């Protein structure tokens, strides 16, 4: 279903697409200030030297070479912000591949929605894409519950899970799957009386 | 132009009181807001109006060509008064008397009607109201649908245990690197 | 705004400012990116579930007391008293002095539905436990939902039930000291009161640069146009144009660094609500000092407040081991 | 083996050497930028 899912909508690969459009449109904006006037007489360099006073031309080119350098100074500052944003995700990506892939992570809602089982990395241009194989429950039923039990004048607490009654006979089962068993001392431990 | 001052605001009446020698009022943020008329020594008031952003709530180009022009923050009991030549820098002087308007917290929008259903949001607008495209094709505006109000059958004796499971493969996408550039 | 801030009500700057190129389209694009990033942060911090759950009518919860955190139906607003104490301490009439193109856009999520999201998260974390963030919601009683938080600490669940009443009033009174500690010192909301001050200081001081001379003869444009001719007024006003755009660029750069800081805080807050609320995190000194049981989220003006119900051992005793 | 691991090679503690050098030639370039004319007559203020 994934191969149909990744090509049905353009929003699946929109994050890596947005990465390459910011670096593309940064250079598209960058070349456009070369033709900018910046309050001078021309954008071509030889037109200043054609008729003006050469001391006045160097003053005229000073206000133009600072305007061109300020567009480059702004560009280096804008990449430094963007380099810190990707590094915040690259260190997250290295955290993901060292926990979700090389092991099982008990962090809830980190390596996938719901309970997480394993993962798979795949290579993409300028990034990485995961296949987080998770484990999510389904249809359920509701029962009547008691927090404990007492038989020989003495309270018994479950070793694991919770006591579950279907209406006539009690059962003990696992906390995340319906699997009823009969109540046995192997399934419980005793602590004090039941008063 | 009061005594050599420049400004293009309205002239209303204010309840503030000047000293007999304190002639020109001011505020914290260094703005002109009060003057004294030479001929009559009553107290005046200055404020400018109005300015704000203009947005084009539009669907895709291949879908249709109709629009929904939004006015940010401006009370639109004022913009149909301002229908005049050489007053509206936007060209559509006839659009101020158009379709049925609906008033939001961020300002009313002109060109879209209102509906009172609970639909999901496609194009966010702000302050709990947003637009979409619906069917007789026109742009609408409605309230956020935050999901169905699912109930909880909570009691002091009731557990809920699933009896089955579905393994799903969820896909998330993370960037790693960036195109290297040298200048 | 591009022209309104720098050369408002000045048509003759229009040919003088637009010849600089596409400079402020980048500024508008950057501020639009910040504006949509704020809405993305607000969307991904709070909306972890899509079903808005409801509290039960009766409010008995196994002997505990959650009257302060649930919304009060008597008030016209559907908020809790803890938000009532939190809202009055945060201060800011300050938007009326912004007639120079600085229009504060309202948030997409209004202040009422954020309280609905916090009420939904609270109704999930009391009645369902941790299973409502990992599939379908499974309702569970609270005296047994607490009994599976000791079991992930290191103590078995034989100490919760038999000391139920003694652990009830020890918790409820622990709520009460939160009621006056926010009003005990003004630094309690100091993580938020500075933040609204950071936009209070920066937006105000953005105004005073256009009031300054910036190396020119006057801070207003009409008088230098009047007494001095336009054939040598561009050499007087280019300083003002460059200084105002440089001040705007500096303000936007500081806004980008502050928004990166808020983004780094918001991802951490999303992680905290993802594991200190929807489960029980095992990382020591992450969801409060000591052993961690659960937590409750509370809304705040431009922020969030977590109540970590931690666990601390006491009254040690000496023994001889092998 | 830790002392011979760090004391022999000098690349063990570079992660603080570049930190204390990033705030070293930044100051040096900040001093050196006073020598630039910036399109003026001279780089000093008293003589002009
Ligand atoms: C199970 O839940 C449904 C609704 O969620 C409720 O109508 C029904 O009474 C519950 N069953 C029991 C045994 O309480
Ligand atoms: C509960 O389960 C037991 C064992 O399967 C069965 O004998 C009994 O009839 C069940 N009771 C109800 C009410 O379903
Ligand atoms: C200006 O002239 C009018 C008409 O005589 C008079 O009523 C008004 O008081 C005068 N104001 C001053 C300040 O002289
Ligand atoms: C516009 O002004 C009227 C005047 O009473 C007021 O009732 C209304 O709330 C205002 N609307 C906005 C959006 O400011
Ligand atoms: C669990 O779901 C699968 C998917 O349809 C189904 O084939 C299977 O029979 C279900 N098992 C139970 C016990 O309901
Ligand atoms: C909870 O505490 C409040 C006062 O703190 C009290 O008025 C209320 O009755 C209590 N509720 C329960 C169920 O004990
Ligand atoms: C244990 O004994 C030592 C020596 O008698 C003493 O210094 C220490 O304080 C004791 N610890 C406690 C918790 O009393």
């Amino acid at each position: 279903k994934i191969q149909d899912s990744l090509s049905s909508t353009p929003s699946a690969l929109g994050k890596l697409q947005d990465v390459v459009n910011h670096n593309a449109q940064a250079l598209n904006t960058l070349v456009k200030q070369l033709s900018s006037k910046f309050g001078a007489i021309s954008s071509v360099l030889n037109d200043i030297f054609s008729r003006l006073d050469p001391p006045e031309a160097e003053v005229q080119i000073d206000r133009l070479i600072t305007g061109r350098l300020q567009s480059l100074q702004t560009y280096v500052t804008q990449q430094l912000i963007r380099a810190a944003e990707i590094r915040a995700s690259a260190n997250l990506a290295a955290t993901k591949m060292s926990e979700c892939v090389l092991g099982q992570s008990k962090r809830v809602d980190f390596c996938g929605k719901g309970y997480h089982l394993m993962s798979f990395p795949q290579s993409a241009p300028h990034g990485v894409v995961f296949l987080h194989v998770t484990y999510v429950p389904a249809q359920e039923k509701n029962f009547t519950t008691a927090p404990a039990i007492c038989h020989d004048g003495k309270a018994h607490f479950p070793r694991e899970g919770v006591f579950v009654s279907n209406g006539t006979h009690w059962f003990v089962t696992q906390r995340n799957f319906y699997e009823p068993q009969i109540i046995t001392t192997d399934n419980t431990f005793v602590s004090g009386n039941c008063d | 132009n009061f005594n050599g001052l420049k400004g293009t605001g309205v002239l209303t009446e204010s309840n503030k009181k000047f000293l007999p020698f304190q002639q020109f009022g001011r505020d914290i943020a260094d703005t002109t807001d009060a003057v004294r008329d030479p001929q009559t020594l009553e107290i005046l008031d200055i404020t400018p109006c109005s300015f704000g952003g203009v947005s084009v709530i539009t669907p895709g180009t291949n879908t249709s060509n109709q629009v929904a022009v939004l006015y940010q923050g401006v009370n639109c009991t004022e913009v149909p008064v301002a229908i005049h030549a050489d007053q509206l820098t936007p060209t559509w002087r006839v659009y101020s008397t158009g379709s049925n308007v609906f008033q939001t917290r961020a300002g009313c929008l002109i060109g879209a009607e209102y509906v009172n259903n609970s639909y999901e949001c496609d194009i966010p607008i702000g302050a709990g109201i947003c637009a979409s495209y619906q069917t007789s094709q026109s742009i609408i505006a409605y309230t956020m649908s935050l999901g169905a109000e699912n109930s909880v059958a909570y009691s002091n004796n009731s557990i809920a245990i699933p009896t089955n499971f579905t393994i799903s493969v969820t896909t998330e996408i993370l960037p790693v690197s960036m195109t290297k550039t040298s200048v | 705004d591009c022209t309104m801030y720098i050369c408002g009500d000045s048509t003759e700057c229009s040919n003088l400012l637009l010849q600089y190129g596409s400079f402020c389209t980048q500024l508008k694009r950057a501020l639009t990116g910040i504006a949509v990033e704020q809405d993305k942060n607000t969307q991904e911090v709070f909306a972890q579930v899509k079903q808005i759950y409801k509290t039960p009518p009766i409010k008995y919860f196994g002997g505990f007391n959650f009257s302060q955190i649930l919304p009060d139906p008597s008030k016209p607003s559907k908020r809790s008293p803890i938000e009532d104490l939190l809202f009055n301490k945060v201060t800011l009439l300050i938007c009326a002095q912004k007639f120079k193109g600085l229009t504060v856009l309202p948030p997409l999520l209004t202040d009422e539905m954020i309280a609905q999201y916090t009420s939904a998260l609270l109704a999930g974390t009391i009645t369902s436990g941790w299973t409502f963030g990992a599939g379908p919601a499974l309702q569970i009683p609270f005296p047994m939902q607490m009994a599976y938080r000791f079991n992930g600490i290191g103590v078995t669940q034989n100490v919760l039930y038999e000391n139920q009443k003694l652990i009830a009033n020890q918790f409820n009174s622990a709520i009460g000291k939160i009621q006056d500690s926010l009003s005990s010192t003004p630094s309690a909301l100091g993580k938020l009161q500075d933040v609204v001050n950071h936009n209070a200081q920066a937006l105000n001081t953005l105004v005073k640069q256009l009031s300054s001379k910036f190396g020119a003869i006057s801070s207003v444009l009409n008088d230098i146009f009047s007494r001095l001719d336009p054939p040598e007024a561009e050499v007087q006003i280019d300083r003002l144009i460059t200084g105002r755009l440089q001040s705007l660029q500096t303000y936007v750069t500081q806004q980008l660094i502050r928004a990166a800081e808020i983004r780094a805080s918001a991802n951490l807050a999303a992680t905290k609500m993802s594991e200190c609320v929807l489960g029980q995190s095992k990382r020591v000194d992450f969801c409060g000092k000591g052993y961690h049981l659960m937590s409750f989220p509370q809304s705040a003006p431009h922020g969030v407040v977590f109540l970590h119900v931690t666990y601390v051992p006491a009254q040690e005793k000496n023994f001889t081991t092998a």
